[PDB]
């Protein structure tokens, strides 16, 4: 579009970091013993509940 | 007649004695203002927290062996075998008036001068405080920072506790009878015989109140001393050399804030003495050998010794008829911690070949190799530190108890190696943000040329401008560089009224163009005396 | 503008004239900035050594040691394409 | 630094010339609004679905709604949207120490709707109805209290600005960032309404 | 003035807005780029104790070698300190010219060796090993300012 | 070649701001336009035909 | 008439330039870099559960 | 900016036919009614959208034409002085790992966790916000 | 099914069909010109190539100027 840059640059910055770190987070279940989530992608609701 | 009792009471003075010229001396020595400059005074300060709260607690305390049934006034531990020790810690906790609030801050005072202590060394590391002058300084406050830590875990096992005692068998029993040569003599000699010898806590309540902590307040008398007659260095900066102090001087600006500084420090201390509960010996039960909890941590600062010796990787060795435990691999390496952590600085003279008479400190940045081994350093205490922990880790972070051992035991090499890459390219990347800012100025908004549409960020040189638009690139200096026009002269005179209403406008400008002119004296102050130094 | 620029004269005392440039470490003159390669590759070799000597231990499992391998390998292979680049003139 | 590359007597100014050209801040502001809207239309879906499956006395017995207390913190809210208006006019004004009067108000008035909600809470929770308690109770403990957080942090933005226009010399960039979290604060105190007519006229 | 064959515009400002075809490269050289990369690696660090700026013309340099070399040395950036090797197969020639920042320095000492090694180099048939070595050598004999 | 979108009028490796020029924008194709002029007509021509 | 260029463009760049610019990056063009490295790792990671 | 407003005009337009045609055909025709849950969706979707397109059309209304919207419009017309876009900064990168800390602590039920990585969210967020007005150190 | 011809398979198919590619593929002359012989006459334009090596005084062009060739000295080789 011919701009030089994005309209809040520090936002886009931390749109990335929110990327990389939630992401993470979401792997992090592997790590535990239990393992990471078993429900599907979709999780289900009431196999998802506690 | 204040004045009059003043002006008298100082010709008495300097008729008795003849101080004049020691006491102008001493008001009139430069302290630099820097904030990392009042590391070092957070600990001083806790130490003096410490010591205050240390006498009102051997006002109370009772150190021995010696069994009694509870029988005072917390309920749940009544008619239990406990020592002496644990019943009057019991009783300042209880049956005192402000006790429990007493060692509540004693304890935390102590977290505090650990990690203050450890703060301050980070300071000095980093900054370079230590190389040619300074270097025997570096060496006491070494051993000072020992000394605080085994200061604190004679203290908080003091308390004949479950917790505190667990710790005191791992750590002063096993790891001392399990050196080779010496070890069972060595724990005989400390404990008067077998482990729960009678003795064992009489010995170190000497050792806690009088003997190491009267080492502490000679080793910090020389610190300070130290300190006071080889002047405080400084950072680089305008009218900052190797031969000069540039700050304020003792009397009016740095005493009253330090002073200031000591009691914001204690009221940090005593809040957090009233508002956060630190080691509740009721409910640790008292010391028996045939019990003990989860937990099983020693303080913050014996953590990275504890977590050395859960993830050391249980290497045992049996020459002739003999053995040799786990626990001569942590001795060991407890020593090489403390003799590296000591002889720091004649190591890195030695590698690096640098015995110059340095007073200027160098930014962490400045020296990436050395910044990149205290990173590694701390990282390596780190995992440690949190090793020690992996139990509640594991509980609380649902991790497995033997995943997170195995995380330490391998991060424990590749955790420190990881640190070190990153930290030196961090410090090389910072300086290659300095030098660029060195030679295009700060950053600003971006503007569409007329003509064309090149888009330029229409930077703000730091420096003279060459007589077209791109400026003469300064040199380094070794201080910082201002990367934001928003810390330079631009935006921030807000209007000088009030939070809620505005002041006459004749006050306002009084007030703003008075600011104005003494930023334009300092900073030609500065300048005249940077020049008249250097020309 | 509300900024002076700072003169500074530092002690000096290796004279920088060999290892590391200020083109590769701008403040080369300022402070420590050298660590020969070879102690670098020396402690990944050790560090390498220490993951799988580790392997040898009281514990009866298996994903440790093998956690161990794969660390070490790493490593080792980050060793070996560092001193193989530098002895080619860093080349592929 | 003869006097400065960059003619511009503010560090950071209006990201585009707002007179010709649209407000990128209050265009963000405006489409993320936009977007805690639909955040609250899951909420709002979460508490329809609730009352569907209820079956007829969608209050269940114990719970019972005080509207002594809801009409006041509704009323409150409202009177802040208009004192954070005002404010918006004193920053559309050069007017510094008035649009600190009114968004200090406005922060007043917000935590007095804050603290009712939690003094509505507290009763509630005592009267039976609970997050676990009931259907009801969780429904609407999720939508109101998701309210109140998002009320929570416009405060904090609120006291965030402020402590910015005290450090900073006002410019049209704190009178933008004044329009925008009044924007925040009006797209609040309208789910408020939304939330007030849905839980406790409609129910 | 007539910019590249097709699809090169001159711009609003001076750059020039050039294309390439999709299958085709820009650069053309007729080296291998690993070749190229040892080249560059030469002239930029194995040249930075010499401190003064290292140039390697492959072009014909034709008519009187020596001035063609000394006005090619005008082209280079900094003329003051600089050091241009120039290599003409089509005449089989090498000159070295040098600026007047670069003297008494070792450059003249190294001339002749540098010469030496770049003629050793391109009659056993290897343009680019002798430019390399060539710059190597006199980047040994360069000491800096 | 034959690129079009407008960052094909940029160096490849973009400066910092995406830009230090900006072609005459009258289509879709900015960048061929400004690449190719002659086709500036020939594009406008067979537009409609499809 | 003829322009003096490097051999070889830049291979990789001087130690330290690139990690503060992740950490203190503004620009679009490297975030979006960062995006497809960090972005295509986790396609290895996720890849790898497929197999 | 009629073309930016019209696109989210356009879109209220098709939502909310959505959101009308869905809620009609689910209170007839449906097993239980009206489903309450796209119904609503699909109205604060509408909602959504008229909301933007709503400020969008002011704006539009409240602007003359732009050089970005005019055709035929120049690079000098609108070359000049574009706004602070926001140079350097780490903030960014403190804000998401204070609000990843305040994520492990609510899916890990920690409440002290939960209440630091709150902390340190609004410390973050704090100095991104002030990153570009904190003015210089008075001493 | 044959639990051993089925590992193999997956195992080696990919590097069956791998290789197959590779030689198709990675065996094709590339877009790199290919490298300049002695015998064979110059026919690329001028190289003039440079380090870069050293400091510039400012990286604006203006202010520069052409202080001279500067000439200082000379050399000559016939292969
Ligand atoms: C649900 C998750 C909540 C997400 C809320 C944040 C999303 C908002 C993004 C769109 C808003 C427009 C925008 O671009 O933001 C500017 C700005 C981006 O700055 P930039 O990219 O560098 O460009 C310069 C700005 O455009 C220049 O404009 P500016 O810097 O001046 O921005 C003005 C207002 C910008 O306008 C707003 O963003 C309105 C603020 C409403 C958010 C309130 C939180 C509601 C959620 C609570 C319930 C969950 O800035 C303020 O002064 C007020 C900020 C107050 C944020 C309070 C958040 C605290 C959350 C913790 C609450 C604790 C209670 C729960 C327990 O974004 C922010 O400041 C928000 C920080 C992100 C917080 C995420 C929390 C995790
Ligand atoms: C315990 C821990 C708590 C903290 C205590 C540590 C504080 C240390 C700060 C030092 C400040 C200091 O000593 O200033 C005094 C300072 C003495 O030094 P100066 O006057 O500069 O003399 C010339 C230089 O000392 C000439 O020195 P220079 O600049 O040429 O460098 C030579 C330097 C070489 O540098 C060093 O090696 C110094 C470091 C000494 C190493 C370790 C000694 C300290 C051990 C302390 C152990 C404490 C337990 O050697 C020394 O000066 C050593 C002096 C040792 C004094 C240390 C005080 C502690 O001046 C005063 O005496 C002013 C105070 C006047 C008092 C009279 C006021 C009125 C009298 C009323 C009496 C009763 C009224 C009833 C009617
Ligand atoms: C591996 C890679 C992935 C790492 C993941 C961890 C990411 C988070 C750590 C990085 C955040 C800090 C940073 O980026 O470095 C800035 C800083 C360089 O700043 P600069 O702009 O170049 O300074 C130039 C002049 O000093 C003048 O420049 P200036 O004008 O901009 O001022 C100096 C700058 C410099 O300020 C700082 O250095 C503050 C350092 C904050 C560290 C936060 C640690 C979070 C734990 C991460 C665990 C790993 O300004 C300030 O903000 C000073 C005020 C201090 C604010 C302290 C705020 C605490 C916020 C807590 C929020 C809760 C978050 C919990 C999550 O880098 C450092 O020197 C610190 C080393 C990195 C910290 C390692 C943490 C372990
Ligand atoms: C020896 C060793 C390090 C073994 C490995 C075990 C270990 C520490 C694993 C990491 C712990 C974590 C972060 C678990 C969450 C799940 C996980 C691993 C997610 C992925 C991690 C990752 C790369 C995320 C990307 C973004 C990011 C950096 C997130 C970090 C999130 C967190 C938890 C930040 C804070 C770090 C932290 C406090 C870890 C626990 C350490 C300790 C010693 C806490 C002490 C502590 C405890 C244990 C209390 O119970 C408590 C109760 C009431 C008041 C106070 C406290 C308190 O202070
Ligand atoms: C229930 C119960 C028992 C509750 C009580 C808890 C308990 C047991 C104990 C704590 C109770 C108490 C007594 C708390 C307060 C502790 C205390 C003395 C605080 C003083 C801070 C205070 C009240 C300041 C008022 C504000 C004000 C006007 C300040 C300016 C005037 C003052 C007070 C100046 C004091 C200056 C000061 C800190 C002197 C310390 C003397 C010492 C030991 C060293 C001096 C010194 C310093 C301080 C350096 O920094 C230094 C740096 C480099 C080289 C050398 C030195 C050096 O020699
Ligand atoms: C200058 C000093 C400033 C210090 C301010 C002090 C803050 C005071 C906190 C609030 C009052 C404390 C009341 C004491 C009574 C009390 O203890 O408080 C519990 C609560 O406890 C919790 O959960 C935590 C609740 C979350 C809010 C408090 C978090 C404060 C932290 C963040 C402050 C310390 C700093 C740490 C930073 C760490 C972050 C690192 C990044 C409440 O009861 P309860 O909840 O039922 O306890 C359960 C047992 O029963 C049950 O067996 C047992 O199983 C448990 O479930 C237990 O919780
Ligand atoms: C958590 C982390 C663990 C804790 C870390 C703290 C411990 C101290 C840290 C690092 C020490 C190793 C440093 C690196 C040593 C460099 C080796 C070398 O090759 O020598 C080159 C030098 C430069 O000389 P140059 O004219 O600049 O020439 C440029 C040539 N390229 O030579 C010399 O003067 C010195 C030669 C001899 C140095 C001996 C230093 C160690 C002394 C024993 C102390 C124990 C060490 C423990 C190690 C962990
Ligand atoms: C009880 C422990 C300690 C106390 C009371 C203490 C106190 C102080 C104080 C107040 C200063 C001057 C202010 C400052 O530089 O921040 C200082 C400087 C210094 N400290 Fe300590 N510190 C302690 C621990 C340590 C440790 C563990 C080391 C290692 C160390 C080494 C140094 C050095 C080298 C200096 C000189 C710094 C300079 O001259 O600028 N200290 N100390
Ligand atoms: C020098 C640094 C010192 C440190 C790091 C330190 C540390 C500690 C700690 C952590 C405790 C545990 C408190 C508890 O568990 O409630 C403790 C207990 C104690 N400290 Fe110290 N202390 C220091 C100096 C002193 C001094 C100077 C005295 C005497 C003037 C003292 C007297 C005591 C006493 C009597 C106890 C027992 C209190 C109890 O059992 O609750 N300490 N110390």
């Amino acid at each position: 579009i011919g701009a030089p840059d994005v309209a809040f640059p520090r936002l886009n910055a931390l749109s990335f970091w929110l990327f990389l770190f939630g992401a993470l987070i979401a792997i992090a279940g592997f790590i535990t013993p239990g393992g990471a989530a078993d429900f599907g992608w979709t999780a289900y609701s009431p196999l998802t509940d506690a | 007649d204040f004045a009059k009792l003043a002006a008298a009471q100082g010709d008495a003075i300097d008729s008795r004695y003849h101080p004049s010229a020691a006491v102008r001396r001493q008001l009139n020595k430069v302290f630099p203002t820097h904030w990392s400059f009042l590391l070092g005074e957070i600990a001083l300060y806790s130490f003096i927290i410490l010591l205050l709260t240390g006498v009102w607690l051997t006002l109370f305390f009772d150190p021995s062996m010696a069994h009694v049934t509870y029988d005072g006034v917390y309920q749940p531990l009544r008619g239990v075998q406990m020592s002496r020790a644990y019943e009057t810690a019991l009783d300042i906790s209880f049956e005192v008036r402000g006790g429990l609030f007493v060692r509540q801050v004693h304890h935390w005072a102590a977290l505090m001068f650990a990690a203050s202590i450890m703060v301050h060394l980070a300071r000095i590391f980093f900054t370079g405080a230590f190389r040619r002058p300074r270097e025997a300084n570096w060496v006491i406050g070494s051993l000072l920072l020992i000394l605080a830590m085994f200061e604190g875990f004679f203290g908080y096992s003091l308390p004949d506790d479950l917790l505190s005692g667990t710790g005191i068998r791992a750590a002063l029993s096993g790891i001392t009878m399990g050196i080779p040569v010496i070890g069972t003599w060595m724990h005989w000699a400390l404990f008067g015989g077998d482990f729960p010898g009678e003795i064992l806590i009489p010995r170190l309540y000497a050792l806690h109140i009088l003997l190491i902590p009267g080492i502490i307040l000679a080793l910090i008398g020389a610190h300070l001393a130290l300190v006071w007659f080889q002047k405080h260095t400084q950072f680089p900066g305008p009218g900052r050399t190797e031969t000069n102090v540039v700050g304020v001087r003792v009397m009016p600006v740095f005493a009253v804030k330090s002073g200031a500084f000591f009691a914001m420090i204690t009221g940090v201390l005593g809040l957090m003495g009233g508002l956060l509960t630190i080691n509740p010996i009721w409910n640790l039960g008292p010391y028996k050998p045939s019990q003990v909890s989860a937990g099983s941590q020693p303080d913050f600062y014996m953590m990275w010794t504890d977590g050395l010796i859960r993830l050391w990787p249980a290497w045992e060795f049996y020459p002739f008829g003999h053995t040799i435990p786990q626990g001569v691999w942590v001795a060991v390496g407890m020593g090489l911690v403390f003799a590296l952590l000591i002889a720091y600085p004649f190591i890195e003279k030695k590698v690096t070949g640098d015995d110059a008479h340095h007073n200027l400190l160098q930014r962490p940045r400045d020296v990436p190799v050395r910044t990149a081994i205290g990173s590694m350093a701390i990282a390596l205490y780190l995992l440690l530190t949190f090793a020690c922990m992996n139990d509640i880790i594991a509980l609380k972070f649902h991790i497995s108890l033997n995943a997170t051992t195995w995380i330490g035991r391998i991060g424990m090499v590749v955790l420190p190696a990881i640190v070190y890459f990153v930290a030196y390219r961090w410090a090389i990347s910072l300086q290659r943000s300095d030098r660029e800012v060195l030679e295009h100025g700060v950053e600003t908004g971006i503007i569409k040329r007329l003509p064309h549409g090149a888009y330029v960020e229409l930077h703000q040189p730091l420096g003279p401008v060459d007589e077209h638009g791109h400026p003469i690139p300064l040199e380094y200096a070794g201080a910082p560089l201002p990367k934001r026009m928003n810390k330079l002269g631009s935006g921030g005179a807000p209007g000088t009224g009030s939070f809620l209403f505005p002041d006459p406008a004749v006050e306002h400008e009084a007030l703003t163009e008075a600011a104005h002119a003494s930023e334009h004296k300092s900073l030609t102050a500065l300048k005249e005396h940077q020049d008249r130094i250097h020309g | 503008m509300s900024s002076t620029q700072d003169r500074s004269q530092l002690d000096p005392e290796v004279e920088r004239h060999t290892g590391v440039d200020v083109e590769d470490v701008p403040s080369a003159e300022w402070g420590w900035s050298h660590m020969p390669i070879g102690v670098m590759h020396i402690g990944g070799l050790l560090s390498a050594a220490f993951l799988l000597v580790m392997m040898r231990g009281n514990h009866v499992g298996h994903v440790e040691d093998w956690f161990l391998i794969g660390f070490a390998a790493v490593i080792v292979a980050l060793v070996g394409r560092n001193w193989w680049l530098r002895r080619r003139g860093w080349i592929r | 630094m003869t006097s400065a590359v960059g003619t511009s007597g503010t560090a950071i100014t209006s990201r585009v010339h707002s007179l010709n050209r649209p407000n990128m801040v209050s265009v963000g502001t405006i489409v993320w609004l936009s977007s805690e809207l639909m955040f609250f239309a899951g909420l709002f879906a979460m508490y329809f679905t609730a009352r569907a499956q209820a079956g007829g006395a969608w209050p269940p017995e114990p719970t019972e709604l005080n509207l002594a207390l809801a009409v006041p913190v509704t009323l409150v809210l409202i009177a802040s949207s208009f004192t954070c208006q005002m404010g918006v006019f004193a920053a559309e004004r050069g007017d510094v120490f008035g649009l600190r009067r009114w968004y200090v108000i406005t922060f007043l008035m917000g935590l007095f709707f804050v603290l009712g909600q939690g003094y509505e809470y507290i009763h509630l929770v005592e009267h039976g109805t609970t997050i676990p308690g009931s259907a009801y109770g969780s429904v609407f403990y999720l939508a109101t209290g998701f309210h109140g957080l998002h009320v929570i942090g416009g405060l904090v933005a609120f006291v965030l600005l402020l402590a910015r226009t005290k450090m900073s010399k006002f410019t049209p960039a704190q009178a933008t960032a004044a329009i925008v979290v009044s924007y925040y604060w009006h797209f609040v105190d309208i789910v408020w309404i939304a939330l007030f007519a849905t839980i406790y006229f409609v129910r | 003035e007539l910019d590249l064959p097709y699809g090169s515009a001159l711009t609003s400002s001076g750059r020039i807005s050039a294309v390439t075809e999709p299958g085709e490269l820009s650069v053309h050289y007729p080296f291998p780029t690993m070749d190229l990369v040892v080249l560059d690696d030469a002239l930029k660090y194995g040249s930075r104790a010499a401190k003064a700026r290292f140039a390697v013309y492959i072009g014909p340099l034709g008519a009187d070698t020596a001035a063609t070399a000394r006005e090619i040395l005008a082209n280079v950036p900094t003329p003051e300190n600089a050091v241009l090797l120039a290599v003409s197969p089509d005449q089989r020639a090498i000159e070295v010219v040098y600026g007047a920042d670069v003297k008494g320095r070792g450059i003249e000492s190294a001339a002749p060796l540098g010469v030496s090694a770049a003629a050793a180099s391109f009659k056993e048939g290897n343009l680019i090993d002798g430019l390399i070595s060539a710059v190597r050598v006199m980047s040994a004999g360069v000491s800096p300012a | 070649g034959y690129g079009n979108s407008l960052e094909w009028a940029t160096s490849c490796p973009p400066p910092r701001h995406n830009f230090t020029e900006l072609p005459r924008i009258r289509s879709e194709r900015p960048a061929f336009e400004l690449h190719y002029p002659h086709m500036v007509e020939r594009m406008r021509a067979e537009a409609h035909v499809g | 008439e003829l322009e003096a260029r490097r051999p070889f463009p830049e291979r990789m760049g001087p130690k330290g330039n690139l990690i503060y610019k992740l950490i203190t990056t503004t620009d679009h063009k490297l975030i979006g870099i960062m995006y497809c490295v960090v972005c295509f790792a986790f396609f290895l990671v996720g890849g790898l559960m497929a197999l | 900016m009629h073309i930016e407003a019209r696109l989210f005009e356009i879109l209220t337009a098709f939502f909310a036919l959505a959101a009308v045609v869905y809620a009609v055909l689910t209170a007839m025709f449906a097993t239980g009614g009206v489903e309450w849950a796209g119904t609503t969706a699909l109205v604060l979707t509408t909602g959504l959208t008229l909301i933007t397109g709503t400020f969008f059309r002011f704006v539009a209304r409240r602007l003359d034409t732009r050089p970005e919207d005019y055709e035929d419009a120049e690079i000098s017309d609108g070359a000049g002085e574009l706004g602070f876009f926001a140079p350097h900064s780490w903030w960014p990168i403190l804000i998401s790992l204070s609000f990843s800390t305040a994520a492990v602590g609510a899916a890990l039920w920690l409440p002290w966790l939960i209440a630091a990585g709150v902390a340190f969210v609004i410390t973050s967020v704090c100095g991104l916000v002030f990153e570009y007005y904190w003015g210089p150190e008075k001493h | 099914m044959s639990t051993a011809l089925t590992h193999g398979l997956i195992g080696g198919v990919p590097l069956v069909l791998f290789a197959v590619l590779a030689l198709i593929f990675l065996t094709r002359k590339g877009p790199h010109p290919d490298t300049y012989k002695m015998s064979d006459p110059w026919t690329h334009a001028p190289i003039l190539w440079a380090a870069e090596e050293p400091r510039e005084h400012g990286h604006g062009g203006h202010g520069h100027d052409s202080h001279g060739v500067v000439i200082g000295g000379g050399a000559s080789g016939k292969w």
